[PDB]
Parts: structure tokens; C-alpha cells; sequence
């Protein structure tokens, strides 16, 4: 792939720390006064990448620019969705965990989103949708997370937000009225 | 070529007091020379590169057509005494799209052209020993609109007086620049 | 509707432009005189004439081409010769000098105050015209006179007009016969002008049809009026589509879009394949596979190339002729299936099929065959850059010696031209090869 | 070695050879 | 362009049937012939149609 | 081997359309070490 | 469906085939225009002659034969007759020079630069036609310009088609009539090349054929346009068995398996019985036991082969005409219970019989009778033997005192081929002798 040569050869001034089992890190060069749009859908590129030690930069880091970054995200959306739908056809079972959880915190990092987001659903849904039921230790049931995905989606989502998503999803519910 | 090297700092890729400096630098020599002559102003050995024809004698890098160039930096540098003559250079590199697009600096040029693979540009300038600057990423976004990425050729043709070209990732003064940098007549 | 405008420049330009109109008046019938038989077709206009000739209620149907030249011999002999009730009287303009070769005297010199004329009345065809797809433009690249003046007048065309395709027919350099050492020179200058406002190029060469008429055709000792009959027929098929039809119908538009790839390369090499004496299509057999294999032929193509040495990008073929899509689709299925012929790995679909049924038309008097199938081929290829090679390396050293070059800058050009022109072309040769690079 | 086939005597050498030359006397009859 | 069907079976105008001062239907719409020209008469008569 | 004219003139020419002309029919068609060079 | 192809080179090679389509005309009632009557018989060349003729939609129905010969003379006379008009013109291959009946000559010197055309003019009707069951290849293995191009042509053909059967005719060396003094030589160096490829060989013998017409077709002092005449009703019976139908039919597959017992020994003996002079026939009969008898008969064979020297291994009986089962089968009962002929032991039935409606043909100005009951008669034999002991000897005497070697060796060649050529000829021999071993 491309961000992994890209970053082999080198832009990303990145610290880290390390230490027997478990994690942690940091940086060199702050980020809000570099980029938020030069460089956050290449390195989103690294969720799609799977591979030591590349992922525990990419897991991290984009919730790193997500607590740091808020009211920046706006413009960047259409370049955001690529990687996504490319790491969702690239079904694995891990990956894609991983992005539920990183998908998570982008849905409830900021404002606005679901509504700019509104012509950007029938593009990230229906794969999730026909994930939706092929299945606490460490976060690991697919249909769980799918689920709690739909409910922090729809009530910040909107009005027909939810219509929407059930004609994705035939099982689809209300977390609204019922 | 040599990837694994450090964009970081300055890349002089060819400098004149090099015992046999033109490994990577294929010669097509054809009604001219390549010459290692001191000056007077410097008094030092610099490259004369002459011909009937500018189109027939040309330098060029890399070497092996097979590689490629690999460099990050934006910037460039060369070290020209212009001479009153016909000179041109062109530089090839690989953009966003991963399509491959040249640049052409010609002496001559009486008008600027952007063709779908290649720009044109005008020099004209002073005589004597001067400089030259430029910024592919400047020059791609102002014509291609697209982001510049990486050098993947670089090829000079004859007419010329040669002291050293280099690269860097910005614009530099003119008091970081080591003595040898700091040309002085 | 479906017409256009004939432009006609340069003496060696015109008596295939001639043959060309004679060959368009034999299949509507048009009588010499100018008016038809007692058999009625006049009237308004409007029927597969109204599209090469205007027969407004005059009864007299007007060629909507126009021939100019700068030496009046020839003009004035076809002034005088037949079909001069037919020419319109000024549609034949002539000069009083000639270019001696010089690109830029027929350039600046004398074309200034001729262009004001023609392009007068190119404007007035234009008021009468309704759609005007364009322009059927015949001139060579070693314009002895007409090269300079061609370039200027499609640049000034360029210029006023940019809704509209070009197609254009030159006569190729001849590679390894020179008839003037001049040739190098002024053919540069016209690639230059016309490479970067030219729409569709198509190259042809004389040995090649020379070599054919004494290859199969089976004349040792052919004439003008044998090739020029003959790229008359060529012509005649590419606008059978527009005249009549069959299945389906093409057209010029998708020529261009459908062959020329990216902008600059939209040079494509021309082959027909039913090349034969009367006496041997008298009693041996033609269809569809045989001829298809014999356009592709290395013999039955008119550029100095070797198909082998390159590489195949796109493919258009138009069928004049009785016959039916399946057995077509058959032959170019199993052409597919083979290995040598190499496709690059770009355009799995590499072909352009057309279909028109009304039987390619014979001449009296004729050295053709009483054709019933006939396809006429066009294809774009990677293998023409080694003929740059070859001009570029006869260039170089006579510009080096810089010879004969105190005429030109004498008449006030400069080096800067020839400067332009030596990397344009080296520019275009690595451009080829690298799209030939997968 | 491949060693040397016999030419088979069916007749031939001796039949047809001397016949070749028996039913001869040229040499003979445009005089001496 | 094509041919014509006279009547039911899939028969064809052979040119040896018209003649001057004929009608006839063709799908649906039917004509008349009036006169003809010059080179039609003298074929015609070549062959001898009254 | 060969199916047909079209594999033919296509593999065993030699004749470099290019590089040579005045040449003739037979001299057009001519094969390599297929034959015996 | 059903269909072969003929070629004919040697300059005598030629007018044999010229009477064999001469003759076929007549029989599928072809004219040398080229055309039928006005009965709707024409389309793309299908219908009874279309075993041997491809009449395409343009009414002519063109012989599938190719004459190729090194000298003008000849084919150029035949181009002067009255069939050129139907020939396919480059179907006749010219050359410009002799061989002067030296094999090494025409096989190394000139026929690497016509063996390409040839080839060709093969691929060009192998492309239309569907069955191609096999070749005729005409011939001389005494050739004045046959023996080395017809060498190399067959071993290109042998390397380029395996599966598709092939046919060797000629007339052999004559015992002993010595037309050209290199006879045993060009004899020798062609049965080596052909040993390891051919399929069907036959060998018939001119002196023989001299002898029959002058014993009973009351014919004394004759000509090739008999003779030729003669071989064309050979070749006429032959090839009956696919012109037309009958009660059963046997085809060239058949032959090669049910006449042939191993590899190596593949060459038969032909006779035609019913060869009479028109009085003779008119007054007296034929019938089916007698024209066994008579082509039984020793000396109306056409080789100098007692029979009585050998035995007999296999036998096909084509008959031609109008007979029954029950007489033929009776006849031979009564051939078999014969004590004279003496078949080997391996194979107590040794007998193929096949039947054709259709009555042998009468050639206009001819000499033949007319026959109503023909019989062609094929033998495979140990009889043969004779012929080659007798060439080998004069093959022996000439290599001792080494002649016209100089000739061989100054055009480029070594003297351990024909000494190969000499055990080779030896070890087919020895295969004789084993195989006449009971
Ligand atoms: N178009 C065309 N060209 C021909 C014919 N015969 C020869 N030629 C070639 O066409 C070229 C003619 O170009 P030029 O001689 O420059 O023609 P020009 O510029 O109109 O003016 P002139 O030099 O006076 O003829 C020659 O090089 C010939 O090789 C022909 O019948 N038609
Ligand atoms: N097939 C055939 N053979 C003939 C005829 N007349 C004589 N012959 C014999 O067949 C042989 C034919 O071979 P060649 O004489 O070498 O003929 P060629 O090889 O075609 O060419 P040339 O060198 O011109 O003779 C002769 O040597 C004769 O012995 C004939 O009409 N037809």
C-alpha cells in the first residue's frame, strides 16, 4: 500500500513510548498547526494497512487528532470516506474491529458530522449492513459493536437519518420511539 | 537511487572538485566535449559542457534509464556562469495521480506551453556565475493543480559552466550555507 | 445536415484532389456537363449530393471544395481541362510565384495578403453550409510550396473555429528517397505547427503503393494517375459512411474520440485490402476472413513499419461492402485468439466496426476489380517513432554543417524555430514509447 | 561396424547380369 | 432499401409482370403508373413488353 | 504449427518493411532456419 | 466434406496432369469457359464436383492442382492453350532456370526461394477447404527438375501436417532404357529421402506401357497424349470412389490401413484390365470373370515382375460399373481355389472389393473402348525386388569409377550420403527378403 512506503521514507516527526505488555506513546511535532487535511486521510490510510509496528500508529493516532482536533474535520469528509469503504472490503475480522471502535469516536468527536455526512451513507452502510449478524473481555463481538454503532449514529444523525438506515437494514430499529 | 539516504540536510548531487564525478550522469556527446577547466573569478576547476548542437550533447541523470531518482525535496539549486549561449534542462518526476510528468527550462523559449506530460518555461538572466532556484510543488500547483511528490529523472544539456547542483526542502540564506556554498569571487 | 468542405492546396496536392471529385461525381452519376440525364434528381437539394455538392434550383450541383495554389500552371490546366464548367470560376485561386521550398517565405512572405481572400470564402461557404462537421484538408508535410501556407491558414481556422473536428491528409516524406534535401526542413516546421492544433492526422507514403502496384496490382510501371485513383477510393470509403448507409452508421466525431487516445498522438496508419487487377478478381474469391488477414498484411500497409516491432493500441475498420456482422465478429474473434500480433494491456476492446452495403464504385477505364466486399482499415500503432528516428538522424548532421540556412535567415527567420522543433520531436518519440511502457 | 548386407541373388547376378550381356552383338555389325 | 411482396406466399415484383397503365397494392398503399423514361421504354421494349 | 497466410507473413519475413524497397514478391516472402536460415 | 489436393512439378511431371483435368471436365461436364448451362447448378462450389472443384459465386469452377516447374517452357505453352482462361494464373509457379537432372542442384541451389510461394499457394487452399483428406503429389524419380524440389517440399510437408495422408505416383526408372545417364543416381538419392515419409508410393514403367499398347490396343507407334491418356483413367478410377456413390465405398484411409501390413514396405502395383482396341470390344464380350483372368494375367501387368518369382501378401479390387456380389464373389472363390497365384500364409483372405454405379468414361478423339465393366486392380507383392537389384548394380558400377562427382562435389556436396544411400536401399531389401520368408 501507500502509506506505508510513504511514511518509510518519512514525514511524520512521532514519538512513542513503549514498555513489557501494553501501550502507550507520543510525538515530536504537534499537530494542529501542521495539517489536518494534507495528511489526516493519508495516514487514515495506515487503518486499512495491517502490519507491525505500522497499526499501533495508525489505531492510536487517529483518536490522537480526533480529541485534539475538533472544529477542523469539515472539509476534509470526501477524502475521509475512501480509506474506510477500502479497509471494509478488505474484510478482516481484527481490521474492521478496529475501525468500529475508531468509527465510534469519530461519530461522537464533533458537531455537524451526521449532517454533512447525510450524502455519505449508501457508501459506508450496506457492507456494515449485511455485517450486521455473523456472530466483554476486550471489546471483541462484531454485532455488538455493530449495533452500538447504529445507536450512537442515528439519534446525532438526524430526522430520516434512521429511515435511511433501515432501508439499508431490514432488521433495523428505532432508538428514538419504541 | 539511494532512497534509503536522509532528504534531510542538502543533497549536492554533482560538485565540480569530484575526482570522477559523472558515475550517474550519462553523456551523449555528440560535435562538442566535456571539459575540467579552472576559471579566473573562482580560479578554480568548474565543467564546460559545449556543442553545435544543444539537442545532440546532453547530461543526464540517473545513469540507469531502469532507475529512478527518489527525492523528496521541493527545492533545487544550480550553480550556472552563463556563457551567452543556448542552454536547456529538464526535470521528470512522479505526482498524486502516480502519472508521470516532465519539466523543461529552456534558455530559448520564447513562449510558455503546458502540455498534458510536460511544462515549458523561458530562462533568461544575467551573465557570469549565478544561481538558479526553483520549487516542483510551486510549479505543479500553479499548472497541473496537482501535489508534487517525488524526482524520478533529471537531464542538462550543453552550453554551459558547471559548479555544483543541489537539492533542499526549502528556501535557504544565505549564512547556513557552508564556504564552499558561499561562492566568492 | 451531414456535409463538409474540401480544401484543396500545393500542385502535387491537386491532381489527387481532381481525381478525388471526378471519383465523387461517377457513383451520383453526375454527367460532366453538369446537369443529370432526363432522370430527375434536381430540385432543392437535399438528398446524398447535398452533403459534396450544392445543386441548389440552378440545376448545376456547386463542390463545396475550394483548390488554391501558388503556381498557376496547374491551376490554369485544369482551368482548362474538363470539369472546368463544374469548378466554381474563383474557386480556384492562383498565385504568381512559387515557395522555392521555403517554409517561412510561403509562410509570411505572400500568404499575408491571400488569406483575407480564402478565408472570405470559406466564410461564405460557411453561411451557406447548415452543420458543417468540418474540413477535408490535402496538402503534405513536404510542401514544396503549400506547406508554410497550410500551417498558417489551419492555425488562423484553429483560431476563429473550435467547435469542429479536422482531418487531415499528408503525403509522408518518402523515407529512404529524398526529392530535395529541403524536405527535412520544412517537413519539421509544419509537425511543429500543426501537431498542437491538428485533430486527425493520416500519413501516407508513395514507394509503399508503388511497391503495391507492381506487387499485386502487377503494373511495373505505375502512374499518378493509378495512386491518385487509388487514395481517391480510400477517401471515397471513409465517406460512404457519411453518404450512405447500412446496419449501423459512423462518423468523423467518433473517429477522432474513439482512435486518438490522449491529446498529441492521433496519427493513424491506413491499409485497404482488396487490392487486385480485374482479371484476378474475375475468377478468384474474396470474404471476409481472407481480407481481414490481408489488411493486416504487412505488405497492404502504406507506412514503412514493421507491426512486429510495435505494439497495437486501437483499430477502426470500415466495411463497404455486402455482408453480414457474424462472420465479421468470427475473423476478429480468432484474430484476438492469436499471439504474435501483440495488443498492449490497456484497451481489451481494441476495434471500431462500421457497416455501409452499397458496393465500392469502379471508374471506367479502370486497373481496379468489380469490387462486392471491401474493408478499408485504420489502426494507431507504437511502431511509426522509428521513422522519426530516421529523420531526426538525417537532421541532425546537415543542420550541424548548418547548410542552405542563409536562405531562410536571409528571408528573416531565426535558429529558434529549428530549436523548438529538434525537442518537440524527441519529445514526441519518448512520449510514444513510454505509453507503449505498460 | 554395420556389417555389409548381401546382395540378395535372387536370379539377377546370376540371371539377369549374364542375360544383359547375352542378348548382345553390337560392336560387331557396323563392320570392322 | 428492399423488396417487395405482391401477394401471401413471399413472391417478388419480377419487372417481367409491370408494364404501363398498372396498379398495384404494396403494403397497404396502393399506386398507379403513369409514363416512364427514356432508357425504361427502350429496355423494355428490347425485351417487348407491349 | 502455423495455421494460416496470416501466421506466415506475420512470423518469416525478415524483410524489415522499413529497411528495404524495390524488392520483389518472392524476395517479400522468405522464411529463416525454418527452411535453412 | 470430401476433397484433395494435387501438385505436379518435373517438366514431363505436367502433362500427365494437364490429361487428368482434360479428362475430368469432360466427366463433370465442365467447359474450358469455365461455366455450365443456363441449370441452375452454381454456388460456392458444392455439389458432385465439388470433391475437386471450388466454383465460387463467380461460376467457376477452379481445379484444385498447383504446377510448379523451374523452367518457362512447358507451362507457359499450357498458359498459351485453351485452359487458361480457367487456371488460377500464379497457381502455375515459374522458374528461371533448369536443374539439369541433378538432385543436389535444385534441392540446395534454387528451391529454398520457390518453396516459400508454394507453400503459400498449399496454406491458400488449405484455408477454404474443410476435409482435406490428402495430396497428390506428381512427380519423377528420375527428374529432369523433380527429384530434389519434390524431395524437399515433401519433407517440409511431412514436418508441417501430420495428420493428413499423402500420395507418391510416377514413373519408375525404365529396367532398361537410359534416357539420362544420372538416372540411378537422382533414383537412389529419392528413395532414401522418401522412405522415412512417404505413405502410398507407385511405380510404373513407360517400356511397359509401350508394350501393352502395342499388344492389344492395336496401336503401333504412339504418344504421351496416349499414355498420359492412359495414367488420367487410372487416376479417373481411382478417385470414382468420392465423385460418386454405390453399394459400398472405401476411401484413401482404407487403402493405407488394409493394404499395408508394417512400416517400411508401402508400395504396391497398379493394372487397369479391360484395355482393348474399339473393333476388338466391338466384336467380342467382357465380363467379370475373363477381366479377372485378364488382369491376373502376368505380362499385362505394367512392371517387369514375374509374378511367379514371388508371392503374394494383399490385393484391392475396385470395380467400376454395374456388377453383383454374387458374381464377384464367386469369381474370386474360383481365383482362390486356383492353384497358379500363391498368396503367403499370414493372411488366407487377402482380398478388398469395392463397387461404383457410375461406367468409365469415353474421351472425345480417344482411343479407348467402350466399356461398361472396369476394373482397377492394386497388389502388394514380393515380385518387386527385381527393379531395385537391377538399378543397384549400375549404381555400384558407376560410384567405382566415380563420374559426374565432380559435378556433385562442385556443387557443394560429399560422397557419404549416396554411400549411406547404397545400405539403405539394402536394409529395405533385407526387409523384403525377411517378409517373402516363410
Ligand atoms: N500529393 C501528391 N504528391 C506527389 C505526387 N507525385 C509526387 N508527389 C510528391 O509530392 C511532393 C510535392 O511537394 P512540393 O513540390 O513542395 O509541392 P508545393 O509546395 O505545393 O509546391 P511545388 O514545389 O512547386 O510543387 C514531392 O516531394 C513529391 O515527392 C502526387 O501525385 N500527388
Ligand atoms: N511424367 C512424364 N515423364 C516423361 C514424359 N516423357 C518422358 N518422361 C520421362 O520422365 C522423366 C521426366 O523428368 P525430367 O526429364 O528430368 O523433367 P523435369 O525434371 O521436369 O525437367 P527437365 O530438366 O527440363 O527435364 C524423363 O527423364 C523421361 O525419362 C512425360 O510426358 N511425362
Amino acid at each position: 500500500t501507500t502509506f506505508r512506503k510513504c511514511y518509510e521514507r518519512g514525514d511524520f516527526p512521532i514519538a512513542l513510548e513503549h514498555d513489557s505488555k501494553g501501550n502507550k506513546i507520543a510525538w515530536k511535532v504537534e499537530i494542529e498547526k501542521l495539517d489536518y487535511h494534507h495528511y489526516l486521510p493519508l495516514f487514515f490510510d495506515g487503518l486499512s494497512e495491517m502490519t507491525f509496528p505500522y497499526e499501533f500508529f495508525a489505531r492510536r493516532g487517529i483518536h490522537d487528532m480526533l480529541e485534539h482536533g475538533g472544529n477542523k474535520i469539515l472539509p476534509v469528509i470526501p477524502q475521509l470516506i475512501i480509506p474506510i469503504k477500502n479497509a471494509l472490503n478488505l474484510r478482516n475480522r481484527q481490521i474492521i474491529c478496529v475501525t468500529l471502535k475508531v468509527l465510534q469516536h469519530l461519530v461522537v468527536s464533533s458537531e455537524m458530522v451526521g449532517e454533512a455526512l447525510l450524502p455519505y451513507y449508501r457508501q459506508i452502510l450496506p457492507i456494515l449492513n449485511i455485517f450486521k449478524n455473523m456472530n466483554q473481555q476486550k471489546r471483541e463481538n462484531i454485532g455488538d459493536l455493530i449495533q452500538e454503532t447504529l445507536e450512537a449514529f442515528e439519534r446525532y444523525g438526524g430526522e430520516d437519518a434512521f429511515i435511511n438506515i433501515k432501508y439499508m437494514v431490514p432488521t433495523y430499529e428505532s432508538c428514538l420511539l419504541n | 537511487m539511494f532512497k534509503n539516504t536522509f532528504q534531510s540536510g542538502f543533497l549536492s548531487i554533482l560538485y565540480s572538485i569530484g575526482s570522477k564525478p559523472l558515475q550517474i550522469w550519462d553523456k551523449k556527446v555528440r560535435n562538442g566535449h566535456i571539459k575540467r577547466i579552472t576559471d579566473n573569478d573562482i580560479q578554480s576547476l568548474v565543467l564546460e559542457i559545449e556543442g553545435t548542437n544543444v539537442s545532440t550533447t546532453y547530461i543526464t541523470c540517473p545513469a540507469d534509464p531502469k532507475k529512478t531518482l527518489g527525492i523528496k525535496l521541493p527545492f533545487l539549486v544550480m550553480i550556472i556562469k552563463n556563457l551567452k549561449k543556448y542552454f536547456t534542462f529538464e526535470v521528470q518526476v512522479l505526482d498524486d495521480k502516480n502519472v508521470r510528468r516532465r519539466f523543461r527550462a529552456s534558455n530559448y523559449q520564447s513562449t510558455t506551453r503546458v502540455k498534458p506530460f510536460i511544462c515549458t518555461m523561458p530562462m533568461r538572466l544575467d551573465d557570469g556565475w549565478n544561481q538558479i532556484q526553483f520549487n516542483l510543488s510551486d510549479f505543479t500547483r500553479r499548472a497541473y493543480g496537482t501535489n508534487y511528490i517525488e524526482t524520478l529523472r533529471v537531464q542538462i544539456h550543453a552550453n554551459c559552466r558547471i559548479r555544483r547542483v543541489y537539492f533542499s526542502d526549502r528556501l535557504y540564506s544565505e549564512d547556513e550555507l557552508p564556504a564552499e556554498f558561499k561562492l566568492y569571487l | 445536415m451531414r456535409e463538409c468542405i474540401s480544401i484543396h492546396v500545393g500542385q502535387a496536392g491537386v491532381q489527387i484532389g481532381n481525381a478525388c471529385w471526378e471519383l465523387y461525381c461517377l457513383e451520383h452519376g453526375i454527367q460532366p456537363d453538369g446537369q443529370m440525364p432526363s432522370d430527375k434528381t434536381i430540385g432543392g437539394g437535399d438528398d446524398s449530393f447535398n452533403t459534396f455538392f450544392s445543386e441548389t434550383g440552378a440545376g448545376k450541383h456547386v463542390p463545396r471544395a475550394v483548390f488554391v495554389d501558388l503556381e498557376p500552371t496547374v491551376v490554369d490546366e485544369v482551368r482548362t481541362g474538363t470539369y472546368r464548367q463544374l469548378f466554381h470560376p474563383e474557386q480556384l485561386i492562383t498565385g504568381k510565384e512559387d515557395a522555392a521550398n521555403n517554409y517561412a517565405r510561403g509562410h509570411y512572405t505572400i500568404g499575408k495578403e491571400i488569406v483575407d481572400l480564402v478565408l472570405d470564402r470559406i466564410r461564405k461557404l460557411a453561411d451557406l453550409c447548415t452543420g458543417l462537421q468540418g474540413f477535408l484538408i490535402f496538402h503534405s508535410f513536404g510542401g514544396g510550396t503549400g506547406s508554410g501556407f497550410a500551417s498558417l491558414l489551419m492555425e488562423r481556422l484553429s483560431v476563429d473555429y473550435g467547435k469542429k473536428s479536422k482531418l487531415e491528409f499528408a503525403i509522408y516524406p518518402a523515407p529512404q528517397v529524398s526529392t530535395a534535401v529541403v524536405e527535412p526542413y520544412n517537413s519539421i516546421l509544419t509537425t511543429h505547427t500543426t501537431l498542437e492544433h491538428s485533430d486527425c492526422a493520416f500519413m501516407v507514403d508513395n514507394e509503399a503503393i508503388y511497391d503495391i502496384c507492381r506487387r499485386n496490382l502487377d503494373i511495373e510501371r505505375p502512374t499518378y494517375t493509378n495512386l491518385n485513383r487509388l487514395i481517391g477510393q480510400i477517401v471515397s470509403s471513409i465517406t460512404a459512411s457519411l453518404r450512405f448507409d447500412g446496419a449501423l452508421n459512423v462518423d468523423l466525431t467518433e473517429f477522432q474520440t474513439n482512435l486518438v487516445p490522449y491529446p498529441r498522438i492521433h496519427f493513424p496508419l491506413a491499409t485497404y485490402a482488396p487490392v487486385i487487377s480485374a482479371e484476378k478478381a474475375y475468377h478468384e474469391q474474396l470474404s471476409v476472413a481472407e481480407i481481414t488477414n490481408a489488411c493486416f498484411e504487412p505488405a497492404n500497409q502504406m507506412v514503412k513499419c514493421d507491426p512486429r516491432h510495435g505494439k497495437y493500441m486501437a483499430c477502426c475498420m470500415l466495411y463497404r461492402g455486402d455482408v453480414v456482422p457474424k462472420d465479421v465478429n468470427a475473423a476478429i474473434a480468432t484474430i484476438k485468439t492469436k499471439r504474435t500480433i501483440q495488443f498492449v494491456d490497456w484497451c481489451p476492446t481494441g476495434f471500431k466496426v462500421g457497416i455501409n452495403y452499397q458496393p465500392p464504385t469502379v471508374v471506367p477505364g479502370g486497373d481496379l476489380a468489380k469490387v462486392q466486399r471491401a474493408v478499408c482499415m485504420l489502426s494507431n500503432t507504437t511502431a511509426i517513432a522509428e521513422a522519426w528516428a530516421r529523420l531526426d538522424h538525417k537532421f541532425d548532421l546537415m543542420y550541424a554543417k548548418r547548410a542552405f540556412v542563409h536562405w531562410y535567415v536571409g528571408e528573416g527567420m531565426e535558429e529558434g524555430e529549428f530549436s523548438e522543433a529538434r525537442e518537440d520531436l524527441a519529445a514526441l518519440e519518448k512520449d510514444y514509447e513510454e505509453v507503449g511502457v505498460d | 561396424e554395420p556389417p555389409q548386407h548381401p546382395r540378395y541373388t535372387s536370379l539377377f547376378r546370376a540371371t539377369i547380369k549374364n542375360d544383359m550381356k547375352k542378348f548382345k552383338t553390337a560392336m560387331k555389325t557396323m563392320g570392322p | 432499401r428492399q423488396r417487395f411482396t405482391k401477394n401471401d406466399m413471399g413472391d417478388h415484383y419480377h419487372w417481367k409482370d409491370l408494364n404501363r397503365g398498372i396498379n398495384l397494392t404494396v403494403y397497404g398503399k396502393t399506386f398507379r403508373i403513369v409514363d416512364c423514361d427514356r432508357f425504361t421504354q427502350d429496355f423494355l421494349e428490347s425485351q417487348g413488353i407491349e | 504449427k502455423i495455421p494460416k497466410d496470416d501466421l506466415d507473413f506475420r512470423l518469416a519475413t525478415l524483410y524489415n518493411h522499413h529497411t528495404g524497397a524495390f524488392k520483389n514478391k518472392t524476395e517479400i516472402l522468405l522464411h529463416q532456419e525454418t527452411i535453412e536460415d
